[PDB]
RNA sequence: CAAGGAUAGCACCGGUGAUUGGAGUUAAGUCGUAACAAGGUACCCCUACGAGAACGUGGGGGUGGAUCA
RNA sequence: UAUUAAUCUAGAGUGUGGUAGGGAGUUUUGGAAUUUCAUGUGGAGCGGUGAAAUGCGUAGAUAUAUGAAGGAACACCAGUGGCGAAGGCGAAAACUUAGGCCAUUACUGACGCUUAGGCUUGAAAGUGUGGGGAGCAAAUAGGAUUAGAUACCCUAGUAGUCCACACCGUAAACGAUAGAUACUAGCUGUCGGGGCGAUCCCCUCGGUAGUGAAGUUAACACAUUAAGUAUCUCGCCUGG
């Protein structure tokens, strides 16, 4: 349960008055602690939230508590000393698993191979080479433990057969 | 066409994976739809949640052409 | 979210009842506390008031069972069958 | 051997049967598995001896833990199968019972009635010479 | 004691009564054709109003409409 | 069997682990801009239809850009997509949490099943209650046109559409296909989950789809998500 915390903070204020802003921000943030004023740099807003063209981008990257964002979300947006307060969760749809997150790992090997470095091609994502033909392949049949078999002969193979004879 | 879950991390945020974003973007406030790049429905939850997050933010044209 | 594996090792008296009727009923009572305080703090939220009064038919039920197979079910009722 | 698709409490051993027999016989089916009970086992033993049902093999896990059996119906070589009609009679929300004296001939006086009595279960015939009734499982014809 | 006889309050049911809605019926009554083609405005469903009227328009629910791959 | 005396899981399910839905609600803003006001310039048109006119413009327009305010609703993503009990869910962001998908001899040992009565919810109009009301249209009103427009045209235009509360609690809430339950040729698609592995291909199961076998509606057709197969329970049904 992590809180990646950006915040956009106003125009292009100095980078020192911009890092006390963030910290009366933390004064007010009543989250997990441990965030630090990480700067990501003065960025072009695409409009004027209210006025300002462009603005200071900051990252917090800590841990997550349930009923403790959504007082820190409403009170860094009545803060006008920062203009935006967005918040990202742990969980968004990712895995939490031992055998789907280390298949990112297959897909750095994609990466890798998303660029043909030499002369022969392992390009163009969904081009079946055909590796795997296992996994679980498993419903979990019920085994049979015999009790009694009565009378075990079963009729099979009903091939298309009349009037065997017609000469 | 599938795009995300190959390319992308499975964990959509704006920053780190903007570009993979941007790539079903223009600065026209539009995302390629299914006809252009087939992304499932998780890949097309990323790419519009994503996407009008960064148009949210100011980040690329929210509605602007 | 679920709140479902703190409560069902507290009601987890041993290794005999990971899915008994005592963990079950005490899952609903549970879930019917949370509820509650969700839909209080989330009012509109009718799937929650629909799945609250499914999970006090489902505990009525089951607290009948309870009686209806062990007598010891009533003699130290925390579990009263009246929300 | 290894029998797959077990079946659980449809609602009745009953149903859970008929639904099985009328699916094989819709899709050409040979051979389905149900629910076991000594009723079900005695109906479909005297289904083997009558000739309407092919044979069955009875299957338990280790014990009451999961007991089922798979059945067969008799085709001769043209996937034409023996049963032309099972209807089944005992049912949970209607128990029906009948005196030794009151059984019918099924079909044309061919078809044979599967009757549990107060002494056991047997085939519509027997049941009217044993002077002893009950209930009805299966009209069978 | 009593069949019974009573008071003021009430209660149940029936018919009637200036005046009157609604129904089937006269191959031969009044307006316009709303609507049946996407039927002269596409249909409507729930609901507000008004309009001789077919009906017409609102906010939502749908295609029990065609076009069209 | 209705009952009793016990047990076993497999029906109710529960556990574990992986585990997703625009689920609901709560809390925020951001913009396309709608309208209005001031800065202005402009120097006789704007506007509306099938046709014009009505209406708007010379206290300076058409229109334009800035600034400021108030309301409304969120371009694309939007899916032979998923979820939500239907009602429904799409500008994004967070939280509470119903519920979900995958496999579990795993645990009580039938605890089950529905449902007349009963409990809760229930698009919406429209009702009043407090705000703003940005915009518009029921009603209403002029010019058309008409055999006449309060119908199709528009302008003016309120209730209302907006929100808070109840009530209205009806809908094309109808898949005109009930809920729980188990089974029935396939085939070609998708989404989610489990395994695996450059991707991938692939398998598993569901969800979400179809042609069509069988089966079933007079027929139209459904058809593995049935209107196929069958059990428990309920609701609806005999001429206009």
């Amino acid at each position: 349960m992590q809180y990646n915390i950006i915040l956009l903070v106003d125009g292009s204020l100095s980078l020192e008055q911009a890092n006390q802003v963030n910290e009366k921000q933390q004064q007010t943030l009543t989250n997990v602690e441990g965030l630090q004023t990480e700067y990501l740099g003065l960025k072009e807003l695409a409009y004027p939230i209210k006025k300002q063209l462009s603005a200071h981008y900051y990252r917090w990257k800590f841990s997550g508590d349930n009923q403790s964002t959504k007082d820190f979300k409403r009170t860094a947006n009545i803060n006008k000393q920062v203009l935006r307060e967005l918040i990202i969760n742990l969980e968004r749809e990712y895995g939490y698993l031992a055998s789907i997150n280390p298949k990112k790992q297959q897909l750095a090997l994609q990466k890798r191979a998303k660029y043909d470095e030499i002369i022969a091609r392992e390009n163009n994502p969904e081009n079946p080479d055909v590796p795997v033909t296992s996994g679980l392949a498993s419903t979990q049949p019920r085994l049979s433990r015999t009790e009694k078999a009565q009378k075990p002969k079963e009729e099979l193979w009903d091939v298309v057969q009349k009037m065997g004879n017609f000469d | 066409y599938c795009r995300f879950c190959a390319i992308g991390q499975l964990r959509i945020d704006l920053i780190d994976d903007l570009e993979a974003l941007k790539r079903f973007l223009s600065p026209y406030a539009k995302i390629n739809p299914r006809r252009i790049t087939g992304n499932c429905q998780m890949h097309q939850r990323h790419v519009a949640k994503a996407l009008k997050r960064a148009r949210y933010l100011a980040l690329v044209p929210f509605v602007k052409d | 979210q679920i709140d479902k594996n703190g409560i069902i090792k507290s009601a987890q008296l041993h290794d005999k009842d990971v899915g008994s009727i005592q963990v079950q009923v005490s899952l609903l009572t549970s879930q019917i506390k949370q509820l509650t305080d969700h839909l209080l703090a989330n009012k509109k939220d009718f799937i929650s008031k629909r799945g609250l009064y499914a999970k006090v038919s489902k505990r009525k039920r089951l607290l009948k069972y309870l009686k209806h197979n062990d007598l010891e079910a009533y003699r130290n009722l925390v579990k009263t069958l009246n929300l | 051997i290894t029998t797959t698709k077990p079946i659980k409490a449809h609602f009745d051993p009953v149903a859970d049967l008929l639904t099985k027999i009328n699916n094989a016989r819709k899709a050409k089916l040979m051979t389905v598995t149900t629910i076991a009970s000594k009723l079900k086992i005695a109906i479909l033993e005297i289904l083997v001896k009558e000739g309407y049902l092919a044979n069955f093999q009875v299957l338990e896990n280790k014990s009451k833990t999961k007991r089922i059996v798979t059945f067969n119906l008799k085709y001769t070589q043209r996937r034409i199968p023996s049963i032309n009609g099972v209807k089944q009679i005992s049912k949970p929300g209607l128990r029906i019972y009948r005196p030794f004296e009151k059984l019918p001939l099924v079909l044309n006086g061919l078809g044979i009635a599967i009757i549990s009595t107060s002494d056991g279960v047997m085939t519509d015939k027997v049941a009217r010479l044993k002077k002893i009734g009950g209930e009805i499982l299966a009209y069978v014809w």
